[PDB]
């Protein structure tokens, strides 16, 4: 488990219907929402990766027990014991498979949320601080285009550092 | 002035299982266990034979109901539930191994045995039990040999099938067990009856077991069948004295086919690789819970209705 | 001023295995492979039957040892090491299939054949090898037919049993194989002995054969037991000349039960779903190492003494 | 693996019989110890879950195909033998893998719950504290016994001490 | 001034599968599936016996081809593709069960039955079909009993073998099935023929049956072989009047051994624990793809040519 | 996954050969490249634990190679054997897929643990650039660098300077 989804993030956003992860922002001009393309694709590709292995297909079997006539009692019992054995094995494997896969899927989605959050933190550098709920409190005015540069990963921290520091400190 | 990170969620999530948690809600999930089948035998791209009320055993000995299934080629052979193997009472020794060889084959040819019989033998006998086109008849592939001159001893007779081909041939014959001492004497004579069958590798002996008293008791007239494989270059000889139901043809099983037992109707427009008593299974899922009895290329049977694979993150609604 | 985070630990940790480490120390763990069983057949809640020194086969033919076990009903049938099938020495065809059919059964009813014999036949043969109430006796469900007039030809005889029930019946008979010419002559006369049995689904002939053999339970002569399933509405006839060991009752297997071979005493106050030679297994663990032979609903057998599942973090001692 | 339990935390604390994870502070009043209930129940809850999966086996009914007390026909005995041994090799390999995989994940899970408590407190402390290499937080203002509990209580308000804290961090 | 962190890479990495990616490049990887194997039978450390053209059944009845194999001790017994069982043609009831019993044993001793016959029996009949020194012979462990005086009724005869030992013995006999009424009459007389065999634990009985068949080693006649185990302290009695091919020795199977069917040549300098039709498999790898039919202690067979287990980090080379 | 390998670190160093993990640095006297022995060994050891588990019953024949098998028991044997083979083959594939998934993420992990070790080490004298580097805000000569690699660096020594630098 990584720290984010069902972690320090309080809940999910039903509203955000265009991606798996993304950004909400607050500035003098208002409020906006946007999805992050790269992080949602990275998660989605890994899911489809799993699905591809799942549907991977096989060996031809022929009948070893007659549907419409009697089999000799003793070899009948052997076949019965053997099939039920094989079936318990696949049953158990099929339970294991989805339990393990599901755990990892969940934790993987968490990790891509974290890696997004981590990327942003490192960009903002000394210009923001974390509020512990997944938001970065930014210490300069940040207009729509400035928000854009953050989600777009072109935000230059040095451009705001001076202002930022004396706002963090006074 | 603030930028917040987060993830999506849905109003209705799906519940899946993990190592640490049953009832774990996620945004989306798909089924790994196929639970629904096609109730028809999809035979597109398959050279198949539906045997109708003809049992595979019937094919080799030529019971009336298999007259249209005495030969053929196929990659798939379909057997139906109450198919007819026999027109006269009796049974086949080692029947399940023979049925599987047939159901494993890719087709059948017939080769004449060449058997001829002397003047003192009647080979053209027939029976009310085996009707063909409203007349007394018999297994197409066999001959009921009796003494032409009733009450008289069946002559010591010899017959030899020679496999002059490059593959093993399957020869069947029958032994007649009369319903009484009276019946036996009339067909074959008072003499002790012995039916001997010998190849390079196979040997066996048969003595007709003579029934008693009324026809409705358990010891009444029957013809039981025996078979063996004759190798290329090898001969098989019948030395008999009365009681032998002789092959006028033997069979040649050819190539491999898939054997299906099912009462599902043939659908020629769909294609499939997996079959069970109930029809076909076409699916990409690796498991199925339709039947533990399948043939072909199949998903593995599991004892579970549903096994959901998560295709999304934990669903955390507000 | 300072604030510090940490986890707990204990003095004595427990080693577990991981994908990366053979010897990995954790805080707690529990066994996943069961190693202990109960030395009892926990039969509470089962209508069970302990055959004691009665062998399943002896139930059908009625050896003295099985007098308490000739009819009954059960979901669980227990077989034992000392178990006797035969008092009069002999053997049975397909004996293990028959034994298995009896051990899956849920009970046995017994139905008279109605067989009567005329004044030429003494139907009350008995022997010292089959003691019953301090007296000489015989299989309870069979009858040793011999010539009433010693040395005379056993008459040609026909007996027919009709199953008028709605389920199949299992009928058993025997063929006597005397140990000397003198014995065969006294019992059946000097004629050639022939016994034939026929139903819709069985036909066979048997010939008593004289032979010197070691004494078993005092006798050098033997009985060969044969059996077959008679279907509802069908008839099975015996045509015999001497040597037939005739059925006076036939059997009916009813429903389903679980067959157990064990050494362990019964405990009708404990419950269990899993059984082996040594008793019962009541565990929640998925695996066991008690025995690779078990019947019922069991953990799977594994070739390992121990397999520890970590129930806590890594242990890092001070 | 997360960097904590066998990592930047030198060693476990035997003294904490109170729970799985927790706090040790040092302030003018004295030193003390407490265990965080959320984090421990998080870990334990996942454990008891693996254990529920382990015992949640409903089972097929097998009957006997091997006689204990009489001999089985030789060829059929050898098929049976080979089948049962081939099944047992599968279950043995499955049981080994199950535990090895499960154990690896159980450790790393416990490591994670620890790292997640640490991060919760690091963020909650904001600019009033700095981390040493070990699992400790050097707090740059006087912290009360009431203040300390306020950090585990998750009620600590960082704006209340910031000015003071910022000044000590720079001077 | 700055310090930077990094991981290595390699120019040429190798592709593996993961749960999420079938084309995942990593720094190093290694095979889990054995592919090579050895086209010889590695028999170093084993007391073995190569049977050559002797079939295991022939050891017990004593076919000529098996003369160097009538007794012995071994832990590995090797059978070859066209080994010979029968000089005088016929077959053995429950032959494959018998063959597996022999092929699981760790050896065989022989034990004389001590059988003897009255004056009117010729017990040393021979045939062109079984040859020693380029001359007529018979199975070494059996005797063809016939009327010394041709066409005469073969005497009613009793022969008892007694197992006075502490382990079970394997006794084999044959039943002669002549090719013609005339031939049967010459050998055994015109009387009806009956052979009955009986112990405490076994009863069966046999009828010589005349019939025309194809020639196998020039004979249309056949011997059907039968066998049973005689327990410690039990006796087995043959009652016969023509047609018995009587055992002159019985066999005792000793201990346990691994049986191999393969025509790969034996190699005495290399050892193995896993064998198939091609010779051997020596590998630490848990999986193999050489053959679904192996004996010994083998890796498990799998339907894949290759499964790479990554042994390094992800490979991220410079752009 | 952890954010480092194939993550916020653009790529690997083909020129590092004495380890899986290590340090590059730039200062007055030039540049350098040293591999980290500790982190390299926690990864490698973990790998050899899997190769260990990898390399750790006697069976006889039940299928005559050279003679005919009775047909019905023959098909039962074929079926059972093909079913065992399907099982082992599925097990083989899952083992490797699952194991490879874990090995990669463990490798990624150990790198992040080293990055995290250094970060807490340097404390308030440095700022991360996001591409895996710490901009050291004071003069730091070759013996200062090894001090960072040795985990012997005392932040308090260079602190007051570095802080005057970060703030102006
Ligand atoms: C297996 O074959 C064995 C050989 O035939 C059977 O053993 C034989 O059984 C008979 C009758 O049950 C015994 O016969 C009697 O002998 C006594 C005298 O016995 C003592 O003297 C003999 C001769 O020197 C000596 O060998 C014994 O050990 C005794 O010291 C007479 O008084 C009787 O009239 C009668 O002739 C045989 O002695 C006995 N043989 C052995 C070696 O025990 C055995 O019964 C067969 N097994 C089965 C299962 O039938
Ligand atoms: C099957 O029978 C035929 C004749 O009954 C045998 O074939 C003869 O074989 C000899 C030598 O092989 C040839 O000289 C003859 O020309 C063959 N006859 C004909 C007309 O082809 C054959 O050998 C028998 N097969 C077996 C296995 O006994
Ligand atoms: C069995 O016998 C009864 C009475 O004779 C008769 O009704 C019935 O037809 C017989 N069964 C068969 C199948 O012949
Ligand atoms: C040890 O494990 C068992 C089962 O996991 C549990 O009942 C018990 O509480 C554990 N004991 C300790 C020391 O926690
Ligand atoms: C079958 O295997 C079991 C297990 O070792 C052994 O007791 C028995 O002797 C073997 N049976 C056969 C058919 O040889
Ligand atoms: C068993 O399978 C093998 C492999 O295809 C094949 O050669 C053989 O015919 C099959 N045996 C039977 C009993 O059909």
């Amino acid at each position: 488990l990584f720290g984010a989804i069902a972690g320090f993030l309080e809940n999910g956003w039903e509203g955000m219907v265009d991606g798996w992860y993304g950004f909400r922002h607050q500035n003098a001009q208002g409020t906006g929402q946007a999805a992050d393309y790269k992080s949602t694709q990275a998660a989605i590709d890994q899911i489809t990766g799993k699905l591809n292995r799942l549907v991977e297909k096989n060996t031809e079997f022929e009948s070893i027990e007659s549907e419409f006539s009697e089999i000799e009692h003793q070899i009948g019992n052997v076949i019965n014991w053997t099939k039920d054995s094989i079936t318990d094995i696949w049953t158990y494997q099929a339970e294991l498979l989805v339990a393990m896969e599901n755990q990892h899927t969940i934790d993987m989605a968490d990790s891509e949320m974290l890696n997004l959050y981590e990327r942003v933190r490192k960009q903002l550098r000394q210009n923001a601080e974390e509020d512990g709920k997944g938001c970065f409190e930014i210490y300069h005015a940040c207009d729509d285009s400035c928000m854009e540069s953050i989600r777009n990963n072109t935000y230059d921290h040095s451009q705001y550092r001076e202002e930022a520091l004396l706002n963090r400190l006074n | 002035d603030k930028i917040c990170l987060g993830h999506h969620a849905v109003a209705n999530g799906t519940i899946v299982k993990t190592l640490t948690n049953e009832q774990e809600e996620v945004t989306n999930a798909t089924e790994t266990v196929e639970s629904t089948g096609i109730n028809r035998l999809c035979m597109k791209g398959r050279k198949h034979k539906d045997l109708g009320n003809c049992h595979p055993i019937g094919m080799l000995i030529g019971t009336p109901a298999c007259d249209l299934h005495l030969t053929g080629m196929w990659d798939t052979l379909i057997e139906r539930e109450n198919a007819i193997a026999y027109c006269y009472p009796g049974a086949t020794v080692n029947v399940e191994a023979l049925r599987q060889k047939i159901m494993e084959s890719g087709g059948i040819n017939k080769i004449s045995t060449g058997f001829t019989y002397g003047s003192s033998i009647n080979s053209a006998g027939t029976t009310r039990a085996c009707m063909r086109n409203g007349g007394n008849s018999f297994y197409a592939e066999l001959k009921w040999l009796v003494s032409k001159s009733a009450g008289q001893n069946f002559p010591q007779t010899t017959n030899t099938y020679r496999n002059t081909d490059t593959a093993e041939h399957l020869i069947m014959w029958g032994i007649h067990h009369p319903s009484s001492t009276q019946e036996k004497n009339d067909l074959y004579g008072t003499q002790s009856l012995s039916i001997s069958v010998g190849s390079s590798t196979y040997r066996n002996n048969f003595v007709p077991v003579v029934g008693a008293r009324p026809q409705v008791n358990g010891l009444s007239s029957r013809i039981d069948f025996h078979w063996t494989l004759v190798q290329p270059g090898d001969n098989i000889t019948f030395s008999h004295n009365g009681g032998l139901i002789a092959p006028s043809r033997v069979s040649k099983l050819i190539g491999r086919g898939l054997g299906i037992q099912s009462d599902a109707p043939i659908d020629n427009n769909c294609e499939s690789k997996c079959f069970w008593r109930g029809g076909s299974i076409n699916t990409r899922l690796p498991f199925q819970n339709l039947s533990p009895r399948t043939v072909g290329q199949c998903p593995k049977y599991v004892n579970r209705r549903s096994l959901m694979l998560a295709t999304g993150m934990r669903n955390v609604p507000e």
